[PDB]
């Protein structure tokens, strides 16, 4: 295409019990 | 006979001066016994008498 | 008598505005007019317009 | 000519302007100030000032 | 004024441009106040130039 | 919601608006420079400047 | 006298006067 790969760390979503919280670096 | 400014501008020449040799010569006149000195071409006091 | 007999048309509808994204509004890829983002002590511009 | 350490231009401009940053526009005096800012690693001559 | 070096036609410059590639500008990297191009004369100023 | 570590309780403003330091109309451009200053442990984005 | 195209330094500058890396 005209260009446009700049996009984010391919990761995951971080695991959690209860839906959401924050990790941080951990 | 009238006078006025518009904008009043300072241009400021610098060499482009390497910044190793730049900062270099920073730290040699940041010292007291390289401390910049200069004189009027006509030192004097100046008075006038009537 | 015959300035009774006249004929009219409206004027040609003109817009006015700023353009779409404020296109032109500021200097982009020009000369002596480039941007400045840049540290306050360094003082070395770290934008580079071509 | 000597090369290594004599000259780099690396988005650095010879001349730079500055704009006043206080004005003042009395009928007898006119008051400009400046903020002349002089980078790291940069020497300025203030005889090339005007 | 080709062999005698008598010009007197040199005030008619009003730019010069020079580029290596048409895509590096020889004055570039910052220097002059306009950095791309020379300009011998400007009329039409605002700037102060 | 995460209960620690993803806000400040310290006093912080969420909006900041740099007045201008220098400026100078011409007489097609006008020039504005500024002092953005990012306090310690504020992260700034620039998708957020206008 | 002296013109121009002859106003010849030769010595550079700096990383003769002693200079080693941490």
């Amino acid at each position: 295409d005209i260009n446009f790969s700049s996009l984010a760390p391919r990761h995951g979503t971080r695991p959690f019990m209860g839906t959401w919280s924050d990790i941080g670096t951990s | 006979a009238s006078i006025s400014f518009t904008s009043i501008n300072l241009y400021a020449t610098f060499f482009p001066m390497a910044h190793n040799t730049a900062s270099t010569l920073e730290a040699m006149l940041r010292n007291d016994t390289n401390d910049q000195s200069f004189n009027d071409y006509l030192s004097a006091a100046n008075m006038l008498y009537p | 008598e015959i300035n009774l007999v006249q004929q009219s048309m409206p004027n040609r509808p003109n817009y006015i505005g700023f353009r779409d994204n404020f296109i032109g509004l500021m200097y982009y890829n020009s000369t002596g007019n480039m941007g400045v983002l840049a540290g306050q002590a360094s003082q070395l511009n770290a934008v580079v317009d071509l | 000519a000597p090369t290594h350490d004599v000259t780099t231009d690396r988005s650095q401009r010879l001349t730079l302007r500055f704009v006043p940053v206080d004005r003042e526009d009395n009928t007898y005096s006119y008051k400009v100030r400046y903020t002349l800012a002089v980078g790291d690693n940069r020497v300025l001559d203030m005889a090339s000032t005007y | 004024p080709y062999l005698d070096g008598t010009f007197y036609l040199n005030h008619t410059f009003k730019k010069v441009s020079i580029t290596f590639d048409s895509s590096v500008s020889w004055p570039g990297n910052d220097r002059l106040l306009t950095p791309n191009e020379f300009e011998i004369k400007r009329t039409v100023d605002g700037e102060g130039y």
